[PDB]
């Protein structure tokens, strides 16, 4: 049927990463940021840019002509949050939304089995 | 100019901050299966006419 | 022109959702226009649409997203309002992601979020616009983007141990300046 | 008014009730512009009148252009009143209410 590619979508507090890979881990296919979209920084990372980020992937995975993507959405893992935004959210509501072949909804976040110290220090990391 | 005719169908309230614009469900004149959530200003009854220039547009909220 | 997704059901929340599935699946089905099945052996909602359907993609999306929030613990309603409404988000967090904390630290630290009868957490669903879940270590947020921002602020406030009044204060400062605008 | 009628005969318009109804729709502001509250910067928002409120607002659009004509000239209100339902039957935007009704209209295509 379709085109089958690995799609990965990493999650940072300030950034959202969208990668169209080829099978076994290949090539870069299509590859944008939220960064290189929307120009205002208090918008590095919101659900619109990464909206915005993921049909540029899907425009440049229908220059390429593939379709079909077996999405890998990742959070920060470590030892930072490890569930994946809704930047990753909303990226795969705009690449459901731009129609391209969803082949399977995967959220592979690293898990460690037993933490380091982080750097958030006795008290606490942010606010 | 494209002047759109419009029916005004069902009436949603008094919105606006000073409370006087009305918000007003639009069933389009030319083609039926258009139905629209328009803003209007002045008296409007049920199963009145309007001269809307947009069908396309539509507000959500006002203040 | 199918397209099937997938998810599983905890026991947890299997109960609320065999006892308001009937009002879970038919506006899914008529109001959505999505086909909606369960294998409740596998506790498996399987939501697929079809050609007979809109073919709406997005819809799809919104639909799992429903089902998603409801097997995190939130209501109906809000649920509903993620189907008619799409700039509402979900935030997922740990305790341990912000503060370590061990035993009664993680029991008050939870009773701090909460509050007495809901009251500090309620209080909170009013001035942010949003809805949360306290789940055992995970806390889960649904509303706007920047609501929900406003309202990881308000969690990490009180999971650092900074006392209720203050988030009282940050709360009517953050609810002013924003329903100003 | 039987002055005015009398006029728009001799200025060559046979039905001048006709000529009045086609400047009451000639004139009408279609949408036009309300003051939102919009978060301190008040922006306008382009609301659609109601054509009711769009005879109200073409009739007072006249008459405001007949008393600013007839002001300050030699020139009757019957003639003012006549030329200017005359250049407003058909629009040609030499009279008054063309010209708002046009302004009126370009705030709320501006402004939507």
């Amino acid at each position: 049927s379709q085109v089958f590619g690995v799609a990965r979508i990493y999650a940072s507090f300030n950034d959202t990463f969208v990668h169209v890979t080829d099978l076994s881990g290949k090539e870069t296919i299509a590859r944008v940021t939220g960064g290189m979209k929307v120009k205002a920084d208090r918008d590095e990372s919101s659900p619109y840019a990464a909206m915005l980020a993921a049909q540029d992937v899907a425009a440049k995975c229908k220059e390429v002509g593939i379709t079909a993507v077996h999405v890998k959405i990742r959070a920060t893992g470590g030892t930072r949050t490890k569930t994946p935004g809704p930047g990753g959210q909303a990226a795969l509501r705009a690449l459901a939304r731009s129609g391209l072949r969803i082949g399977r909804i995967e959220d592979v976040t690293p898990v460690p089995s037993d933490s380091t110290r982080k750097k958030g220090g006795r008290r606490g990391r942010r606010l | 100019t494209p002047v759109t005719l419009a029916k005004v169908i069902k009436v949603l309230g008094r919105t606006g901050s000073r409370g006087g614009v009305t918000q007003v469900r639009v069933e389009f004149l030319e083609d039926t299966s258009r139905t629209i959530v328009r803003n209007v200003k002045g008296p409007v009854r049920e199963n009145d006419i309007l001269v809307l220039m947009e069908s396309e547009r539509e507000a959500r909220r006002l203040r | 022109k199918f397209e099937s997704r997938k998810i599983m059901v905890p026991p947890h929340r299997m109960t609320p959702l065999r006892n308001s599935w009937t009002k879970i699946y038919p506006p899914l089905v008529e109001h959505l226009k999505l086909q909606v099945r369960m294998n409740l052996k596998t506790k498996s909602v399987e939501l697929r649409t079809n050609p007979k359907f809109t073919t709406d993609p997005g819809a799809l999306q919104k639909g799992a997203d429903f089902i998603k929030a409801f097997t995190l613990g939130f209501d109906l309603d809000d649920s509903i309002a993620l189907l008619r409404l799409d700039d509402l988000y979900i935030e997922t967090f740990e305790v341990k992601d912000v503060k370590t904390l061990t035993g009664d630290h993680l029991s008050r630290a939870i009773g701090r979020i909460a509050g007495k009868d809901g009251k500090t957490k309620f209080a909170i669903e009013n001035a942010t616009r949003t809805r949360i879940v306290l789940a055992d270590s995970k806390i889960h947020i649904l509303g706007g983007f920047t609501h929900i921002r406003m309202a990881r602020e308000s969690v990490v406030s009180l999971i650092l141990g900074s006392p209720p009044g203050k988030v009282y204060g940050n709360l009517r400062t953050v609810a002013s300046r924003l329903k100003e605008r | 008014i039987k002055h005015t009628l009398d006029i728009i005969n001799v200025l060559t318009d046979q039905n001048p009730i006709q000529v009045v109804v086609d400047a009451i729709t000639n004139t009408g502001p279609r949408e036009d512009t309300t003051r939102v509250g919009g978060g301190g910067a008040a922006r306008r928002q382009a609301v659609d009148v109601s054509p009711l409120r769009r005879v109200n607002q073409a009739i007072a659009l006249l008459t405001i252009g007949a008393r600013e004509a007839a002001f300050r000239n030699i020139k009757t209100i019957a003639e003012t009143l006549a030329e200017e339902l005359i250049n407003a039957a058909k629009g040609s935007s030499t009279s008054y209410a063309i010209k708002k009704k046009d302004e009126l209209e370009r705030v709320a295509k501006s402004n939507r």
